[PDB]
C-alpha cells in the first residue's frame, strides 16, 4: 500500500522541484532534500514494519508487501508492486544513494536546476520501480524509463569542461546500449507471455503466474538469453561494458548522476529475481558462461583501472571487476555466495559512491582529473585524501569495511559450488589491491607533478565532510555488523535460491 | 582476564582520535595519547597474565557477537586466550610500548607525528586481534589490518616516491600470501564446516579418515599465507626494501608484530599440520633454505637496515625450521627472544642513523664505539644475542633449543643447516658490527633501550612461555647429546665471531682480494640482490602485468563492440548515394524493384 507512494513521492518530488524555481533559485533543492528524505523515511518504516528478520523461506511468490491495480487489461498488464527483503534493502539503498545526490549537488544554483533535480527524482523513481514492479511490462517500463532522465542530465548538466560533442557522444551511447538491451528483454517478455498464453488461454504479465510456464528446451535458454543481454549490459559484464566510464566521465561534476542511477545494481537484482527463477534450467546451463564472463570481467576491469589516468575512468573500471565478482555468485546456486552478492551489491554502492563524492570534490579543488597533474595532495588537502584513502581501502576488500565480507561470503559459497573459478577471482582480489594502490599513490602521494597540486586547498565544508563521514560509518558498520543486513534479505534469498536448485 | 577486548579497544582508540586530530595537538599531547593507548594495552595485558596464572592457565573465552551467520556458515567475534595467545599478546603489547617510547623520542620535529602514532596504534590493534581470534575468519581480519598497517606505515615518508613503491611492493606480495590463506580459509569450511581452530582439530581426523588430500591443500594454503607474511620463500621479497621506512617502523615490523604472524599461524594450526606430516617437513624445509639464503644475501649487504633485515628472515627462518621440526615450544621460545633482540638492534640501528648525519653505506663510517658509546653497547649485545653467545645471551638459549629439537626428531639435515646458519649469522653480524664501530673516524628512548638491553641477556631466557597444554612437548634429547650440542653451537658461534675479527677489524686484505676476485663478484652482486629472487618476480609478473595493461589501456572489448556502429555509418552513407537526386534515376529504381518484386514472386510461386 506504500509501494505506490515510494514511486509516487519521488515523481510528485521531481513536479514540485520544477514548479517551485519561481519562488527562488536557492528553493528545488530543498523540495528535492525533503523529497528523498521522505522516501528514505518510508523505506526505513517498511524496513521496521516488515518484520523481515524473524520472516522464514516460504518460497517463491513470498510478499512483505504487494499493491495491485489494473493498467492495461487488455494484455493482462497491472501496475503490480511488491516487496520483500532483497528488494526492500535495494529500495533503502537507492533513497539513502538519493539524499547524497541531492546533498551533493547542494551548490548547484544556476538558472535551470528545477529541471535538474526533475531529473534527479524521475531517476530515483525509475529506480524504485525497477526494485519494487513484480509486473514484467511494468519492470520493463520503469527500466526503460529511468534512462531518458538520465540522457539529459550527462547531456545538458554534464562534464562543463568536456566540449558538448563529447557529452552528447556518451550520452547517446549510453543511451543506445541501455534501451537496445531492454527491446531485446522485451522480446523475450513477450514471447515468454507468448508461450504461456498458448500453454493456459490467459493474458498475463504477472511475474508470478508466468513463473509456472512449461517450455522446451531452448525456448527457455533464448528467453534467459534476452533478460541476460539486458541484465549484462546494465550489469556491466564484458564486453557490454564500454558505456559505463564514458557516461561516469561526462556525468555531471558532483556526481549525483553517478549516485542516482549507476551505482544501484538494478541488473544483479534482475537476474537474482527474474532470471534465475523463470528460467532455472537455461540458467543453470548458462552458468559457465556467466561466470566465466564475470572472471573476465573482474580481471578486465582491474587492468583497465590500472590503466587509467582519469580517476572517474579508474573507478568505473573498479565497478567493472565488483560486478564481475557478483555476477560469478549468482549463478552459483549458493545462499551463502548470494548472501555475499546483496552485501557485496550494498557495500560497492556505499563504497563508490564515497569515492566518486570525493573525486567530484576534488575535481572542484584542483579543476582537472588527470592523475599525471598531481601528487603529494596529502600535504595539501585537510579531509579529502585521508578518506580517499579509506574509501579505496574499501575496495580492495579489507575486512572491516562491507566489502570484505560480500566479496569473501561470495568466494567461501562459490568454493563450495566451482572451485577454480573462485581460486582465479581470489586473484582478482590481488588485482584490486594493486589498482587501488596505484590510484593512491598517483593522486595523493609523491611530490606535486604540475602547478595546481604544488599550493594549499580549501578545506571540504560542513556538509560534504557530514556525507562522506556517513558512508564511512555505514561502511565500518556493515564491515563490523552485517548481522542485521543479511537478516533482512535470508528469506528472499533462500526463496530463490530453492526455486534455482529445485527445479534443476 | 575480562579485559580481553581493552587490548584491542584502547589502541583502536588511539588510532581514531589520533587520526581524527589531523595534527592540530601538540607533540607531548599525540605521544600521550599514542604511547598511553599502547601501555594501557600493556598494563591490562599483564593483568590479563597475572589472571590468567592465578586459574592455573586455564583457557579462556570471550565472545563479543557473531560475525557472520548464513546458515551453517557461522564466524564469530570471539576472542580466546591460552599460553600462546598470553605469549604473543604479551610480547605484541610490551616491546610496542617499548618502540612506542623510543618513537616518541624519535619521531619529535617530524610531519605526521599523530598520524605515524595512528598507523602504529591501529598496527597493535591489528596484531592483537589476529593473535587473540579463536576462529580464522577473524585471524584474517587482523591478518589484513597487519598489511595495511605495514603498507600505510613503511610508506610513510610519502613525499619520496620510492617510499610508496616499497609500500605497495609489501602490501602486494603479503597481499599474495593473503589469497593463499584465502585459499586455506575456503578449503577449510568446505570439508569441515567450521573455522575455530579447537573445532576444526576436533573435527578433521573423522573427516580426513578416508581421504587427506584436501587436508594436504589446506595445509600447504596456510603455509603459503604464513610465508607470505612471515617474509619466507617463496614471498620474502619484501622486507628489504620495506627498510625504506622509519625506524620504530622496521622494529614494530621485525620484532613485534608483522613478521611473526606466520610463525603464530603455524604454532596456532598445529594440529592440522600433524595430521599432514609431509606439509610440516616443507615448513622445516622453508625455514632452512629460507635461513641459509637470508644469511648469504646479509653477509654482503652494505646498509644497516638491510643487514638487520635479511638477519630478521634468517631468524624467522629459524623459527619455521623449529615448527618444521615439531619443536613449537623452542619457535615460540626463540620469537620472543628475537623480538627482544631485534627491537633493541633496530631501535640502536635508528639511534645510528640519528647521530651519524642521514642514512649511510657501512664503509662510510668507522671507529663509532668512542662517540655514541651506549648505542655501541646497545649494538654489541644485540648483535651477541643475534650471533648466540653461548652462557650470556637468550639467543644461544633459543637457538640451542631449536637445534636440539631439530636433532630429537631425527632431522640431521636440517640441524646441520641450522648449524651452518648460525655460523653465517655470526659472520655477518660482526662483519657489520666491526666495519661500522671500529676503526678510523671519518629519558624517553634510553629506558626502551636498557629495558631492551636487560632482556637481550639471559634474563630473557629466563622468562618461560606457558605453552604447556597448548603445543605438544618436544622429545628431549639425551644428556650427552644435547651437551655435545651445546658446545658444538658455542663453539660455531664463537669461531664465527672470531673469524669477522679476524676478516674485518684490522687492514681487510683478504677480504677486499676475495670481493675483488671475478667469481667473488659474481657472488657478491648474486647474494646482494637476494639470489635475483626481486629480479624473476619483476620479469615474471611485474613487467607482462605493465604489458598488458599497456595493451589493454585502448579498451579492446569497446573498440569491437564499437564495431557495429561504424559498419551503420558506412551503410548509411552507401545508401545515401541512391538519393542522388535524379528523377530518372527515380523512375529507373521503381523499375527496378518492379522486375525484382515480379521475379521474386514468380520464383516463389
Ligand atoms: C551481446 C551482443 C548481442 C546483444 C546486443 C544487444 C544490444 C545492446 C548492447 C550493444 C549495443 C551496441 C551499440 C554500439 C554503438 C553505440 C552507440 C555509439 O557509439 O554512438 C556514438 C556514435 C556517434 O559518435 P561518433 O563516434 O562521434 O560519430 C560521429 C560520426 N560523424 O553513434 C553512431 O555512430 C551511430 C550509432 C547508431 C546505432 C548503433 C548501431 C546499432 C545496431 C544494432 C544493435 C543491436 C545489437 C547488434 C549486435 C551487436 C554485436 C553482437
Ligand atoms: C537484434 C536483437 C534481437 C535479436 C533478434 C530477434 C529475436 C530472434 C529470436 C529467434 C528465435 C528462433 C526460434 C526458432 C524456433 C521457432 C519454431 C519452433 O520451434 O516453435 C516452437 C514454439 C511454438 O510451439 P509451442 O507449442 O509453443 O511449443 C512449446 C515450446 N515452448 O515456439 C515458441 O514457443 C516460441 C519460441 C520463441 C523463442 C524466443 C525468441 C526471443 C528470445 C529473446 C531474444 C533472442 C535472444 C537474445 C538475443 C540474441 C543476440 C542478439
Ligand atoms: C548492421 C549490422 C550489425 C547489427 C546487426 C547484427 C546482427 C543482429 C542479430 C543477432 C542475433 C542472430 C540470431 C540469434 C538467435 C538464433 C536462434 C536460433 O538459431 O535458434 C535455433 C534454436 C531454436 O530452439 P529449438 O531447437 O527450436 O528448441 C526446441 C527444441 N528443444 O535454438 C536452440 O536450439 C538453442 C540455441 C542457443 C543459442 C542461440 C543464440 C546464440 C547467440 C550468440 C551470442 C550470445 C552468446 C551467449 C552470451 C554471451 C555474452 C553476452
Ligand atoms: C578491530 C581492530 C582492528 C582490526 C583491523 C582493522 C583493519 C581495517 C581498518 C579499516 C579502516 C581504515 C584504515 C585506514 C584509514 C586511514 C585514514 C588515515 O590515514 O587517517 C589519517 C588522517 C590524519 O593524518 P594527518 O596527515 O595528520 O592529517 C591529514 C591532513 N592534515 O586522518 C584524517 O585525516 C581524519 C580521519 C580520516 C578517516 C579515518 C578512518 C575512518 C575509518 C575508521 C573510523 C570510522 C568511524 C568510527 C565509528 C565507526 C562506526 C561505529
Ligand atoms: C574487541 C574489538 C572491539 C572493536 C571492534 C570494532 C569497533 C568499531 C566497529 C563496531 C561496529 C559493530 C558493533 C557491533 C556490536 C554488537 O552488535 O554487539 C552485540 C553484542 C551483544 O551480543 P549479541 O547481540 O547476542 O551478539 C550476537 C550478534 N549476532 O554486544 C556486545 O557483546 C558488546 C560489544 C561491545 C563492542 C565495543 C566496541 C568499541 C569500539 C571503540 C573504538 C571504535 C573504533 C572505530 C574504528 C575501528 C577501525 C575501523
Ligand atoms: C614461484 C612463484 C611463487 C609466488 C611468487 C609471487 C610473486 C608476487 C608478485 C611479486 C612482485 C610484486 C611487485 C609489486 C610492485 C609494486 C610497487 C611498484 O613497483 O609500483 C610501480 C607501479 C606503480 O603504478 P603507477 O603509479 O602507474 O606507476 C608510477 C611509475 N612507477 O606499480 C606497478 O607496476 C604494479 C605492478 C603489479 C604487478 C602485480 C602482479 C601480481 C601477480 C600475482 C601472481 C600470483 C601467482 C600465484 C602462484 C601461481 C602459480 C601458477
Ligand atoms: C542499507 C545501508 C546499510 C548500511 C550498513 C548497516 C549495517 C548494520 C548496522 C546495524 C547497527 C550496528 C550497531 C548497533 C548494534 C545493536 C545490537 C542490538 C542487539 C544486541
Amino acid at each position: 500500500m506504500l509501494l505506490p507512494w515510494l514511486i509516487l513521492i519521488p515523481f510528485i518530488g521531481g513536479f514540485l522541484c520544477w514548479q517551485t524555481e519561481r519562488f527562488g533559485v536557492k528553493v528545488p533543492r530543498w523540495i528535492a532534500l525533503i523529497t528523498m528524505g521522505l522516501t528514505l523515511a518510508l523505506s526505513l518504516q517498511l524496513w521496521l514494519q516488515g518484520g523481515y528478520s524473524l520472516t522464514q523461506s516460504a518460497g517463491i511468490p513470498q510478499w512483505q508487501s504487494e499493491f495491485d491495480m489494473p493498467w492495461i487489461p487488455r494484455f493482462g498488464i497491472s501496475i503490480h508492486l511488491a516487496i520483500d527483503g532483497l528488494s526492500l534493502l535495494m529500495v533503502v539503498l537507492t533513497g539513502l544513494l538519493g539524499v547524497l545526490a541531492v546533498l551533493c549537488s547542494w551548490k548547484e544554483i544556476e538558472k535551470y536546476q528545477g529541471f535538474f533535480h526533475l531529473n534527479l527524482m524521475w531517476i530515483l523513481g525509475g529506480v524504485i520501480g525497477v526494485f519494487l514492479a513484480i509486473d514484467m511490462f511494468l519492470f520493463f517500463f520503469f527500466w526503460e524509463m529511468m534512462l531518458v532522465p538520465m540522457y539529459f542530465l550527462i547531456a545538458l548538466w554534464g562534464h562543463k569542461a568536456s566540449d558538448g560533442k563529447t557529452r552528447i557522444t556518451a550520452a547517446t551511447k549510453f543511451f543506445i546500449y541501455t534501451q537496445a538491451s531492454g527491446l531485446v528483454m522485451l522480446i523475450a517478455i513477450l514471447a515468454l507471455v507468448f508461450v504461456h498464453y498458448n500453454a493456459t488461454g490467459v493474458w498475463t504479465f504477472n511475474y508470478e503466474e508466468l513463473l509456472n510456464t512449461p517450455m522446451s528446451s531452448g525456448v527457455e535458454y533464448l528467453l534467459m538469453l534476452g533478460f541476460f543481454i539486458a541484465f549484462a549490459v546494465k550489469m556491466p559484464v564484458v564486453p557490454l561494458h564500454g558505456w559505463l566510464p564514458d557516461a561516469h566521465s561526462q556525468a555531471p561534476t558532483a556526481g549525483s548522476v553517478d549516485l542516482a542511477g549507476i551505482l544501484l545494481k538494478t541488473a544483479a537484482y534482475g537476474l537474482l529475481r527474474f532470471s534465475l527463477p523463470l528460467f532455472p534450467n537455461a540458467s543453470a546451463e548458462f552458468a559457465p558462461i556467466a561466470m566465466w564472463l564475470g572472471v573476465i570481467g573482474i580481471f578486465y576491469g582491474a587492468w583497465m583501472a590500472f590503466a587509467q589516468t582519469d580517476i572517474k575512468r579508474l573507478i568505473a573500471y573498479t565497478s567493472v571487476s565488483h560486478m564481475g565478482f557478483v555476477l560469478i555468485a549468482i549463478y552459483t546456486g549458493s545462499q551463502l555466495a548470494y548472501q555475499g552478492a546483496v552485501i557485496q551489491m550494498i557495500a560497492h554502492g556505499l563504497s563508490a559512491a564515497g569515492l566518486f563524492i570525493l573525486c567530484g570534490q576534488l575535481y572542484e579543488r584542483i579543476h582537472t582529473r588527470d592523475m599525471r597533474m598531481m601528487g603529494g595532495l596529502w600535504s595539501k588537502m585537510k579531509w579529502l585524501p585521508a578518506l580517499s584513502l579509506f574509501f579505496a581501502v574499501a575496495t580492495l576488500g579489507m575486512p572491516g569495511t562491507g566489502n570484505f565480507v560480500g566479496e569473501f561470503m561470495i568466494l567461501f559459497g562459490s568454493f563450495q559450488v566451482v572451485p577454480v573459478i573462485t581460486v582465479i577471482s581470489t586473484f582478482g582480489l590481488v588485482f584490486a589491491s594493486v589498482y587501488s594502490l596505484a590510484m593512491l599513490h598517483r593522486a595523493y602521494f609523491g611530490k606535486a607533478k604540475s602547478q595546481i597540486a604544488s599550493q594549499e586547498l580549501p578545506g571540504m565544508s560542513l556538509r560534504e565532510l557530514f556525507m562522506i563521514l556517513l558512508l564511512v560509518v555505514l561502511l565500518v558498520l556493515l564491515g563490523f555488523y552485517p548481522q542485521p543486513i543479511l537478516d533482512t534479505s535470508h528469506s528472499a534469498i533462500g526463496n530463490i535460491q530453492q526455486w534455482f536448485v529445485n527445479s534443476v | 582476564m575480562n579485559m580481553l577486548a581493552l587490548t584491542i579497544i584502547l589502541p583502536l582508540i588511539g588510532f581514531v582520535l589520533l587520526a581524527f586530530s589531523r595534527g592540530r595537538w601538540s607533540e607531548n599531547v599525540s605521544a600521550i595519547v599514542g604511547v598511553g593507548s599502547v601501555g594501557l594495552a600493556a598494563l591490562v595485558t599483564a593483568f590479563i597474565g597475572v589472571d590468567f596464572f592465578a586459574n592455573g592457565e586455564q583457557t579462556y573465552s570471550q565472545p563479543l557477537w557473531t560475525w557472520m551467520s548464513v546458515g551453517d556458515f557461522n564466524i564469530g567475534f570471539n576472542l580466546v586466550l591460552d599460553g600462546l595467545s598470553l605469549t604473543m599478546l604479551s610480547v605484541v603489547t610490551g616491546v610496542g610500548f617499548l618502540i612506542h617510547m623510543y618513537a616518541s623520542w624519535y619521531m619529535r620535529g617530524e610531519e605526521g607525528y599523530s598520524r605515524f602514532f595512528a598507523y602504529t596504534n591501529l598496527f597493535i590493534a591489528s596484531m592483537v586481534v589476529l593473535v587473540l581470534a579463536d576462529n580464522l575468519l577473524l585471524m584474517y581480519l587482523g591478518w589484513e589490518g597487519v598489511g595495511l598497517c605495514s603498507y600505510l606505515l613503511i610508506g610513510f615518508y610519502y613525499t619520496d616516491p620510492k617510499n610508496g613503491a616499497a609500500a605497495m611492493k609489501a602490501f602486494v606480495v603479503t597481499r599474495v600470501g593473503d589469497v593463499f590463506l584465502a585459499f586455506a580459509l575456503f578449503i577449510l569450511y568446505n570439508e569441515l564446516g567450521t573455522l575455530n581452530f579447537r573445532e576444526m582439530v576436533e573435527l578433521a581426523p573423522a573427516h580426513f579418515a578416508d581421504g587427506n588430500n584436501m587436508l594436504m591443500w589446506a595445509t600447504l594454503m596456510l603455509l603459503g599465507g604464513a610465508v607470505g607474511k612471515s617474509a619466507q620463500l617463496p614471498l620474502q621479497t619484501w622486507l628489504a626494501d620495506a627498510m625504506a621506512g622509519p625506524t620504530p617502523v622496521s622494529a614494530l615490523i621485525h620484532a613485534a608484530t608483522m613478521v611473526t604472524a606466520g610463525v603464530y599461524l603455524i604454532a596456532r594450526t598445529h594440529g592440522l599440520f600433524l595430521m599432514t606430516p609431509e606439509v610440516l617437513h616443507l615448513v622445516g624445509i622453508v625455514g632452512a633454505v629460507t635461513l641459509l639464503l637470508a644469511g648469504f644475501a646479509a653477509l654482503v649487504q652494505t646498509d644497516i637496515k638491510r643487514v638487520l633485515a635479511y638477519s630478521t628472515m634468517s631468524q624467522i627462518g629459524y623459527m619455521f625450521l623449529a615448527l618444521g621440526v615439531q619443536a613449537w615450544d623452542a619457535a615460540i621460545f626463540h620469537l620472543m627472544t628475537h623480538a627482544f633482540f631485534k627491537a633493541l638492534l633496530f631501535l640502536a640501528s635508528g639511534s645510528v642513523i640519528l647521530a651519524c648525519h642521514h642514512e649511510q653505506n657501512i664503509f662510510k663510517m668507522g671507529g663509532l664505539r668512542k662517540s655514541i658509546p651506549l648505542v655501541y653497547l646497545c649494538f654489541l649485545v644485540g648483535g651477541a644475542a643475534l650471533s648466540a653467545l653461548p652462557l650470556v645471551t637468550a639467543g644461544f638459549f633459543s637457538k640451542d633449543e631449536i637445534l636440539a629439537g631439530a636433532m630429537a626428531n631425527g632431522h640431521i639435515n636440517l640441524m646441520v643447516a641450522g648449524l651452518v646458519g648460525a655460523f653465517m649469522t655470526s659472520l655477518y653480524t660482526f662483519r657489520m658490527i666491526f666495519i661500522v664501530f671500529h676503526g678510523k673516524e671519518q629519558v624517553t628512548h634510553s629506558l626502551p633501550l636498557i629495558v631492551l638491553l636487560i632482556l637481550s641477556t639471559f634474563v630473557g631466557a629466563l622468562i618461560v612461555p606457558p605453552l604447556q597444554g597448548v603445543l605438544p612437548q618436544t622429545t628431549e634429547l639425551a644428556h650427552g647429546s644435547m651437551l655435545t650440542l651445546e658446545i658444538t653451537s658455542g663453539v660455531v658461534a664463537v669461531v664465527g665471531i672470531l673469524l669477522a675479527a679476524w676478516l674485518w677489524l684490522g687492514k681487510r686484505t683478504l677480504v677486499t682480494s676475495i670481493a675483488n676476485s671475478a667469481p667473488g663478484r659474481l657472488l657478491g652482486t648474486w647474494w646482494y640482490n637476494a639470489w635475483g629472487f626481486d629480479w624473476l618476480y619483476d620479469k615474471v609478473f611485474v613487467k607482462p602485468f605493465l604489458g598488458i595493461a599497456w595493451l589493454l589501456k585502448r579498451d579492446p572489448l569497446n573498440s569491437m563492440m564499437n564495431i557495429p556502429a561504424v559498419l551503420s555509418r558506412f551503410a548509411g552513407k552507401g545508401l545515401l548515394l541512391s538519393e542522388n537526386g535524379y528523377l530518372r534515376w527515380y523512375v529507373a529504381s521503381m523499375s527496378i524493384g518492379a522486375v525484382v518484386v515480379l521475379a521474386l514472386l514468380m520464383v516463389l510461386r
